[PDB]
């Protein structure tokens, strides 16, 4: 051999590497049934039943924001359907403080850190409270307190960058790791294939969590990919990878509790690639708790009362709030606000004294 | 609405701004065999419906979806039009053209110049969604020409409703050269008006005098051309200020003729686009015109942009150069 | 050669620019325990020794190679800056920034302001060999600034020599904002001064004025501002022309005032620069001093750039806006 | 299972799927010797003698070239040693009228294609014999007649462009393949993760042909990857690959005349990674030919300096033409000239003119 670019040996015939099915990895079946008992995380019966009302009042408020969209009462909304489970058994697996990047499909991470339904509003609706400044698209959430960085639009960019934010981790050395969060659509741009090899030769502590479920928009799978999915290209990044059940919050944990426990010790990637959909999360765990002896018909009347009282609470507070002050379009472009940017802001403050009867003033604050 | 839009070949049809570029792509496919459409989900007709019909039509090998990679789906187009097929590349959104950049900028731009000929890809047109609507914040909101005009080897295009946008569409498909057409997304429903069935072609680097007037000149493209177009109304109502209303069309190679030809006779010149003013394209044409028309002009050429910021979600209404902050510059500089 | 390089802080000691960003570097990592240097090759020293003995003085894990990806370097700096650590990334030449400009613009730009300051990246540094150099042709003589110019958000800086080098480079390292700093390749061993050894900083968003002079103002930046320097000395030899030198030094934001207030006292300015003529920042320059200083411009502004082609090999000797064609436009003016 | 993502079946215990070496195919080892003879290709005397010429004719011009960019009599040079077999070896494979796309080590498919050597130096001097009008840096060379795309600087923008070509090829229906050479740092590019998915889903008859060496300037695979090269990525995009012995020209042929078959036929990529570095490819094939009784010494020194004559020639010719015409600087940015470039290029003659005497105008044609 003796070659500079792969370990290996002669082989004296010609044969080409056929595409060589990775096994979806399950813990509960459809009716919450533990499939083998050695896989049971036996996790305590207050950490699921929060599993359980986050997804569930993500739901909730998912309904109510989607019909506000439909109404025209926010511009733009993202449902969570099919994905509260991947979102709240994973995030249970994290530490607190590990850093959180994403892109649309997230709100149940920030539901499980127990982000106030007021900001996922506020932010929605672009109002005072947004501390996004009302400057994005409704569900670019953001929480600095709660590590999850701020969503943007643009597919796939979040993974090179939090494959950054990973090494810096590790020169930190304070036992955190990083998670990153995509569809199978994102994972066909260039920034993916960039984040999954920089993560695997600088060794960083990161976890690349993909969701597949067969569609980007109007594409199915078949014309996005020809390999076995995503965890298919792991090994072949030096990546260890795992394709999990996205309907069971069971599997997901275990799944994401194991890969964050040898990320952090190894600081070498890992790659879950979860199955979902357009046996739901939320009907499958339902079924485990009753066999529990953990809920029942009357609890769960209640709890879709409360829920929903919760959220409309939240709704209507965050429909009377004004919109923040019209100044705030020109600051944080830089740190400090460049003195021919502030002579613009002085333009349209101008501006306003003379035409301002033509702009909807009233509904800004100040 | 900050707008309002307001309205030989043959027989003509009722057509929306999505639809005459179907129109436009379907007249392309039936003449030319070669020709061939792809993308991010054109294959059941796209998010805004520009291609609604043409894969049962012309058949899947013709009308096909990608992968979701901005940067492969220039390469991939580049590629079939260096063996001379016809490639008709959408990018989804304007917002999302960046990936690409280097493919545009580095290799489909030079792909001539820099083969002396020997190979180019002319028959490339990439097709994207652009501008403001009113909500779409930082990524479904942008105009990044000015980005494209530094760039010497492609020609952007911008049309300013479904009449423009079908002959202006054809001329890029058939010119040979890379071509930009960036269509206003706020058009494509709310503009609608009579479009020949048949192909015809607008010529590109030709801009178009839409109302004639000897006072000051207004310059813009794309949506923007129905706000001066307001803002002249205005300034003849109010200020009995004559306007003569430009449609530059052509970002690059521009009609710096027409637009000077027009300055001679005004002696102001105010330029507005919804991108921001730094850097903006309206430097370009204030500075050449202050070059060829120093003689002439009576007052110093104003631009009315958008800012020096992001696009913003909630403060949109704020943020463009409306109508009211077009006529504001105009009522300035009449007075100079 | 077609420019002649011509050169209270400390000790000082003589060094050629590349030797003073390797200054600025070692600088960097001796006094902030965060930054980290990665890019191409940068490990053994760099294809133009930048970074020569920095990984055997601060450690492999703090000046590493990274996989030959652009896009992926931008976005693992912005990923590092998130953290709060300083990240200073390498773009092997300027005519490979391409990749990476989506990352550029549509993320670390929009960083601050699309959070609302609860994330930023601004202690991100993109370093970058810029302009021509003699025989790079197409893909290693480019001058991307403007493209760069029309991006809210981000910082564009450009040295013209060793000492001017090394603060203005400790001051985009240091700056609360992504700062893109671009160094002239021909003068990495080209031009050698005196440079202090300890750090010192240079403002950002400020030009300097290096002549005074009262007949005509001349802006360039980067390796241009030896070519007018000398143009100046031309002008006052052969037409008795005084003229005044500006470097502009910071691209975006840009200092207006500085270069307003000389214009309002010579009523003449003429801009240089080796980027293409069309969309390049002297039309930024140009429409905005216009429209600042339109009662005190006795003649038109004039730009002399590079035409609007690729950058040739062969030919470069007649692309560039050579010490002869811009004392031929200065010529001119002062004839108007 | 029922997921629209990826076929497979269900597993009930966590199992990680690590990085599973990839054996290099050789055909004849360091003396020459046919290995095993169901492998050999018994290519005719005639065409082995052609391969044998065309890599040491090569070498001869690397030679000569480099010591002119030494003396700074060209502005710069790559030369081909090491790669002389991997592309002589693949070029013989083709159909002559199948489209090459490359970077900077393919000089040999020319040289094969039988590119005259007053062409290769006309394009390095940039002389008015170039037909690329000297407005590239040196050894960027482009054939229209022998179907070999100009190549450009930054890395790796061929490999989607490549596939592009290859499905025009397939529309058009004329049983003709695109080759796409690239080096394993190249691989790194997001435009080559976007060529090897495009070219798998959308099925297009292309060979993406790799050269891993082990470094890309000063950095080691090691910090380049960490899956076992590039071979082992086919697999994960669901493309064969296959690696070969980058020295041995027999199964460099082999590999590539089996990926031509299969990709026109199948419309589907293939990819072939040949291991080279820094049992030289010339070295082992004329063991081959001295032992077919098919080459001797005196034919040797016979060819080595018919070679070199040959070389100098073309070389003392190169440098005695002019550069062409100054004006030749403004065409081709558009097919045609928009006005305000012609504007421009009235401007340098008028320039020159009155400035001449300050330029090197008698250099240049006209
Ligand atoms: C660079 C870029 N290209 C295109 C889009 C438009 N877009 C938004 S979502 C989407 C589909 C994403 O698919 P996937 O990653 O699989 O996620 P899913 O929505 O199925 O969860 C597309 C093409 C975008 N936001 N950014
Ligand atoms: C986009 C881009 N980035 C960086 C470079 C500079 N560069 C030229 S060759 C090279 C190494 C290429 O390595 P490889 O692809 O493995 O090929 P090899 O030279 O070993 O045959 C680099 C980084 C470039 N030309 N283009
Ligand atoms: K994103
Ligand atoms: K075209
Ligand atoms: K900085
Ligand atoms: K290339
Ligand atoms: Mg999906
Ligand atoms: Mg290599």
């Amino acid at each position: 051999p003796q070659f500079p670019g792969a370990s290996a040996e002669f082989i004296d015939k010609l044969e080409f590497i056929q595409p060589n099915g990775i096994p979806i990895y399950r813990v509960m079946d459809r009716q919450g049934q533990i499939i083998n008992p050695s896989e049971d995380p036996h996790l305590p019966k207050e950490k699921v039943l929060k599993l359980y009302k986050s997804m569930t009042l993500l739901n909730t408020m998912d309904r109510i924001l989607y019909e506000s969209q439909r109404q025209g009462r926010i511009s733009f909304y993202m449902t969570n359907y099919g994905e509260e489970g991947t979102h709240v058994g994973s995030a249970a697996a994290l530490d607190n403080t590990d850093l959180v990047f994403g892109q649309y499909r997230e709100a149940g991470v920030l539901m499980y850190r127990d982000y106030p339904l007021e900001l996922f509003m506020a932010q929605c609706y672009g109002n005072i409270s947004d501390l996004g400044k009302g400057r994005q698209m409704p569900v670019h959430y953001g929480c600095k307190e709660r590590h999850f960085v701020t969503i943007s639009s643009p597919l796939a960019t979040q993974i090179p960058q939090a494959v950054g934010a990973a090494y810096a981790a590790k020169r930190a050395n304070a036992n955190r790791v990083v998670i990153c969060y995509f569809g199978e659509g994102a994972a066909s741009e260039g920034d993916a294939h960039a984040g999954f090899n920089f993560a695997a030769t600088l060794e960083c502590p990161i976890i690349f969590f993909c969701r597949n479920n067969g569609y980007a928009i109007s594409t199915p799978t078949s014309e996005q990919y020809r390999g076995d999915g995503i965890a298919a290209r792991g090994p072949g990044y030096g990546i260890m990878s795992i394709r999990v059940d996205g309907n069971d919050v069971f599997a997901v944990y275990n799944a994401t509790k194991e890969a964050r426990r040898r990320a952090v010790a190894e600081n070498q990637p890992f790659l879950i690639e979860a199955m979902t959909y357009r046996d739901h999360p939320i009907s499958r765990l339902r079924h485990y708790l009753l066999s529990q002896g953990w809920w029942d018909e009357e609890q769960e009347k209640a709890w879709r009362k409360q829920s929903r009282r919760k959220v409309m609470e939240a709704f209507e507070q965050a429909e009377r709030k004004p919109k923040p002050n019209p100044n705030l379009l020109f600051s944080d472009v830089y740190q400090e606000m460049p003195a021919q940017l502030r002579k613009q802001q002085e333009s349209l403050a101008r501006h306003l004294q003379t035409y301002g009867e033509h702009y909807p003033l009233d509904h800004f604050d100040k | 609405a900050h707008f309002t839009f307001q309205p030989e070949y043959g027989q003509t049809q009722k057509m929306n701004l999505f639809q005459s570029v179907t129109s436009a792509l379907d007249n392309s496919l039936a003449k030319d065999p070669t020709a061939v459409i792809f993308g991010e989900d054109v294959a059941f007709g796209g998010v805004f419906r520009c291609t609604v019909g043409l894969r049962d039509k012309y058949g899947k090998d013709r009308v096909f979806n990608t992968p979701l990679c901005e940067q492969g789906i220039v390469g991939f187009g580049i590629g079939i039009a260096v063996t001379g097929a016809t490639a008709i590349a959408e990018i989804q959104f304007a917002d999302y053209i960046f990936p690409a950049f280097d493919q545009i900028v580095n290799e489909a731009a030079k792909y001539r110049y820099r083969s002396g000929d020997l190979f180019n890809c002319g028959s490339l047109t990439i097709r994207s969604p652009w501008g403001c609507v009113g909500h779409g914040a930082l990524y479904h909101s942008q105009s990044p020409e000015a980005f494209f005009a530094h760039c010497p080897g492609i020609k952007v295009v911008i049309p300013r409703s479904p009449f423009q946008a079908k002959g202006l569409l054809l001329s890029c498909i058939e010119d040979k050269n890379p071509c930009i057409f960036f269509e206003p997304k706020i058009l494509y429903r709310a503009a609608a008006e009579e479009v020949p069935i048949e192909p015809y072609n607008i010529p590109l680097s030709q801009a178009e005098v839409i109302q004639e007037g000897s006072d000051v000149t207004l310059v813009a493209w794309g949506t923007q051309v129905h706000v001066i177009r307001e803002v002249a109304s205005m300034a003849k109502e109010k200020l009995g200020v004559s306007c003569e209303v430009i449609d530059l069309r052509t970002i690059i190679p521009w009609d710096v003729d027409t637009i000077c030809k027009s300055v001679i006779k005004t002696g102001r010149l105010l330029i507005s686009h919804e991108a921001p003013l730094t850097g903006g394209f309206a430097s370009e044409i204030s500075s050449t015109v202050q070059e060829e028309c120093f003689l002439n002009l009576e007052a110093p050429i104003s631009r009315v942009c958008g800012y020096d910021t992001p696009f913003p979600h909630i403060f949109e209404p704020f943020y463009i150069p409306d109508k009211w902050k077009c006529y504001d510059a105009l009522r300035k500089m009449i007075n100079y």
